[PDB]
């Protein structure tokens, strides 16, 4: 599940989000979204077929799907998550979850130099 | 960080010097401030001489700073040199505090003074020397040893009768024009660095254990400073003397570990990465020789040694030579593209770029065979000469004109491949290189073979085009030794093929080449070609 | 400090960036990032001389200065297209915050010679705007 | 272009600003001044000659001037600007300007916003 591009997030507009599966063995799967526990009806997004990807041998397919919420609830601080279930998979579901600080630095060094000190290079 | 100069200077007191900065010309750098200014601690880095009219009080009388617009380049001299002149120093253009500037360091040494009962000789890195010990007319059978003071021991390691060092061996001599009078000598071949040192000579021994002096200098050579940009070229110059005119001769560059890396040799050597883009040329009487490196990238830069041995690499005992390059990078050389791709049958159009303001020279074009050292054959000029296989499908137009002039050849073949060169007759010389690829695919335009003509009738050649040439111009021509113009037969019938020709009666004046091209106004493009013959019945 | 993605010199500001491959867990390393900005001190909002005080809010966007706008060159097939790089460049019209050492800035200045006035040109900044 | 001394500003009735220029090679020089953009009349300031300074290499002149404006266009925020035009100059004239804000300040502000950071800089 994979973030925002930062040059939608700096408009103040919908953001969009992006869910995909890869490496699955037969063509069936369910991809469904969530936003914190409620899972919004399927009217809100768009998901693809699922199609086999080029590789070496054993036969896998891949799915994509996307989301546009609200900025307003993105800077809040609500979460969302993607949901797939598959028939290989034992508990027969998986859960992702996004939301802001996920890639946040990790330390930030501001430094103002004064006057009487300006030494800067070419 | 466009600025260069030289990084380390030496002298001694009393003495003078002239030190050289370089900087890029455009009209900002030449009319700003240019300034030295001396790097001390505690902070600043107070200017001495500037190019305003500031002199200093310490500069008073023994300085001056020349600005030369032209070359880009401004000198200072600093006259009356003393010891606390010892320290680091800075080139620079502008304000001191932002860093358009360059680091020079500068030693004064200490001179001689009363000491003066030698009788000193001063050699290049790897020539000969004498030592010349006068005999007496008692001293001839002794030892005529030799020490040199390794810590304080008395090292005899040459006596004049074969008694060497393992270390000194195969290149001392002596040769006899004493037997009573007051001179014998020894000549010394191809010095090394290790060989300096103070030398105690002697000449047989009369037992005071009576002392004499003759001590030598061996140095190393000065660097010459070359100042080139991106995408340009660069000669060096090798002037090493006749008497090494039958040995094979090289040039490496200095690495960080004391470590040159041979880029060309005259055995028949290269590295990978100057495939295409150098040459080296035959020597002359004095055996100096030069050579040529085009379209310098960021890593060339760097310390460069030509030298001469039998087997062509740096081998201590031989004479060298010296530069340090540097490219700028800040260049107002065009950019240009490096390969140029066509099929078998295709044509190709290059554009090379000279300088504006030397618009009024002749023009050239190479080819690089590299196949022993390096050589560019012409194969078409500016003034009216094409080569000999080259005949109807090669041509120079001097069109677009203003910066560029332009090149076609057709009739492709998967052995026209290589690398090629561009060259005026100008003052300095960029030389740009382009490679040609050979890919697979057929060509745009299509025309019949060559065409026969019946004793004096009507001819109609046609030549197609698809629709992505829709929006373009279609010509013709007809080719000889100085290019090729329109002619006015042509039809261009159809809307998106067929420009015809028609030739209404067939002299003798037409049998020759014939083109079918495509042009953006100036321009150029694709291009076919047929000829045309006259039978008997 | 190794490798420059952003020179811009109408709001002088410098960004560069290198993978720093630590010492401890070789088998993951960090991004660096490094920002530069030099804030003048007495210069003016518009570059005019009269226009409203010297500036004292300075705003700097990364979207803005990351942005690419010129058109390229691109081999598909056996082909040259040409491509934009932004979606963002719907339109100079950006404020300058310091001058560029390569550009002339005048001014227009009138004054009088007896009779009429003229329209006399002035020059800001005297090192570049020599006719050459 | 200098502001005025600070002893001035109390008494609140007239305020005077110099102009000085320095180290040019031939003698001939000429100063005007401007309220705002308007030129002023020639006979409301005094200038000096031309005169040789000091020297520390070549040999170079130098020059005075003064103006005095009302305490209240002071304190509004007019702007002054002195003209100087020599023969060595580009294009015959150079200029600079002041006002109140500029020049013996008693106060430095300055507010620098950065918007995006961490931002996928391509
Ligand atoms: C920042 O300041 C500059 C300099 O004052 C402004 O540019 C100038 O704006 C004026 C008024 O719009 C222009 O004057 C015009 O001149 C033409 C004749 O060329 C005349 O037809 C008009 O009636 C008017 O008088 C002037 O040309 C223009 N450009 C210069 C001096 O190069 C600019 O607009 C200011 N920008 C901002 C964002 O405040
Ligand atoms: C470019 O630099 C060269 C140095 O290689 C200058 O040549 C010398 O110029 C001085 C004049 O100050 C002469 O006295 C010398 O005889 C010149 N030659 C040498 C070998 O030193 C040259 O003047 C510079 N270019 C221009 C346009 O002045
Ligand atoms: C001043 O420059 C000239 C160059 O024309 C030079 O010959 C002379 O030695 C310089 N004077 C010094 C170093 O005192
Ligand atoms: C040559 O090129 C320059 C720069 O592009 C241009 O200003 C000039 O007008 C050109 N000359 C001609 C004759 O086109
Ligand atoms: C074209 O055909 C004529 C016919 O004899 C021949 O002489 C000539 O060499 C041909 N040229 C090419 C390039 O095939």
């Amino acid at each position: 599940l994979l973030p925002p591009p930062s040059e939608e997030l700096a408009l103040n507009e919908l953001v969009t989000l992006t869910c995909l599966a890869r490496g699955f063995s037969p063509k069936d799967v369910l991809v469904r979204w969530l936003q914190g526990s409620q899972e919004l009806p399927r009217e809100k997004y768009l998901t693809w077929a699922s199609r086999q990807e080029p590789s070496q041998g054993t036969t896998t397919y891949a799915v994509t799907s996307i989301l546009r919420v609200a900025a307003e609830d993105w800077k809040k601080g609500e979460t969302f998550s993607c949901m797939v279930g598959h028939e290989a998979l034992p508990l027969a579901f998986t859960q992702k979850t996004i939301d802001r600080l996920a890639g946040k630095p990790t330390h930030i060094n501001v430094s103002v130099v004064m006057a009487e000190a300006d030494g800067t290079c070419y | 960080s466009p600025i260069f100069g030289p990084e380390e200077v030496n002298s001694v007191e009393g003495n003078s010097v002239s030190i050289t900065c370089y900087y890029p010309p455009t009209s900002v750098n030449r009319h700003t401030r240019k300034y030295w200014c001396r790097q001390g601690a505690r902070g600043g880095c107070i200017t001495l001489i500037s190019s305003e009219g500031y002199v200093s009080s310490k500069y008073a009388g023994r300085a001056n700073l020349t600005n030369f617009p032209e070359n880009g380049t401004f000198v200072v001299n600093i006259a009356q040199l003393s010891q606390d002149d010892s320290g680091r120093y800075k080139c620079g253009l502008g304000i001191n505090s932002r860093g358009l500037s360059f680091d020079v360091s500068l030693e004064v040494s200490q001179g001689p003074g009363l000491l003066n009962d030698t009788k000193v000789y001063t050699v290049d890195l790897g020539r000969t020397v004498t030592i010349n010990c006068p005999f007496k007319t008692e001293n001839a059978q002794k030892r005529k040893s030799l020490y040199k003071q390794i810590g304080l021991y008395p090292v005899l390691v040459i006596d004049s009768s074969g008694y060497v060092n393992p270390n000194y061996t195969g290149r001392i001599r002596l040769d006899i024009q004493g037997t009573g009078q007051l001179l014998f000598s020894v000549v010394i071949n191809q010095l090394r660095l290790s060989d300096a040192g103070q030398y105690l000579c002697q000449a047989g021994d009369d037992s005071n254990s009576n002392k004499k002096n003759a001590d030598l200098q061996v140095l190393k050579p000065e660097p010459e400073l070359v100042y080139e940009d991106l995408r340009g070229s660069v000669t060096f110059h090798c002037a090493l003397g006749p008497e090494v005119a039958n040995v094979a001769k090289f040039l490496c560059r200095q690495s960080s570990g004391e470590n040159c890396d041979v880029v060309v040799n005259t055995l028949g050597k290269r590295a990978p990465a100057f495939e295409g883009r150098i040459l080296l040329n035959p020597q002359d009487k004095d055996g100096s020789f030069s050579v040529v490196i085009t379209g310098l990238r960021k890593e060339d830069a760097g310390r460069y040694l030509c030298g001469a041995h039998s087997d062509g690499q740096l081998q201590e005992g031989s004479p060298i030579q010296a530069w340090q390059l540097f490219v700028n990078e800040e260049s107002t050389i065009p950019r240009s593209p490096t390969v140029v791709k066509g099929v078998a049958g295709g044509s190709v159009a290059v554009l090379c770029p000279y300088n504006r303001k030397e618009s009024k020279s002749i023009k050239y074009w190479c080819l690089w065979e590299g196949a022993q050292n390096g050589r560019c054959p012409l194969l078409v000029d500016s003034e009216g000469w094409v080569k000999a296989q080259y005949e109807g499908r090669l041509s120079l137009l001097e069109e677009p004109g203003n910066g560029t002039f332009t090149v076609i050849l057709n009739q492709l073949t998967s052995r026209d491949a290589g690398f090629y060169w561009c060259l005026t007759n100008g003052d300095t010389l960029w030389r740009t290189t382009v490679e040609i690829k050979i890919i697979e695919g057929e060509p745009n335009l299509k025309v019949p073979g060559n065409v026969t003509a019946v004793l004096g009738e009507t001819l109609k050649v046609p030549c197609h085009f698809p629709c992505k040439f829709s929006s373009y111009e279609k010509y013709w021509c007809k080719w000889n030794n100085t290019g090729c113009q329109a002619l006015p037969f042509v039809n261009c019938d159809e809307n998106s093929r067929l420009v015809s020709l028609t030739l209404n009666l067939v002299t003798r004046a037409d049998e020759g080449w014939y083109w079918c091209g495509v042009k953006q106004g100036h321009f150029y493009g694709e291009t076919a070609a047929v000829y045309v013959a006259v039978e008997e019945r | 400090e190794r490798i420059v993605l952003v020179d811009n010199k109408c709001k002088c500001a410098r960004i560069t960036s290198r993978i720093i491959r630590s010492s401890e867990d070789p088998n993951e390393d960090i991004v660096e990032r490094n920002i530069r900005i030099i804030v003048p001190l007495n210069n003016r909002e518009n570059i005019s001389d009269p226009t409203s005080p010297l500036r004292t809010r300075f705003v700097y966007h990364l979207s803005d200065l990351c942005k690419k706008c010129d058109p390229t060159e691109v081999e598909l097939d056996n082909q040259i297209v040409t491509a934009t790089q932004s979606n963002i460049c719907d339109e100079a019209t950006e404020t300058c915050y310091t001058y560029d050492r390569n550009k002339c800035y005048t001014a227009v200045v009138p004054l009088v010679y007896g009779g009429e006035t003229k329209m006399v040109e002035t020059a800001l900044t005297p090192d570049a705007c020599y006719p050459d």
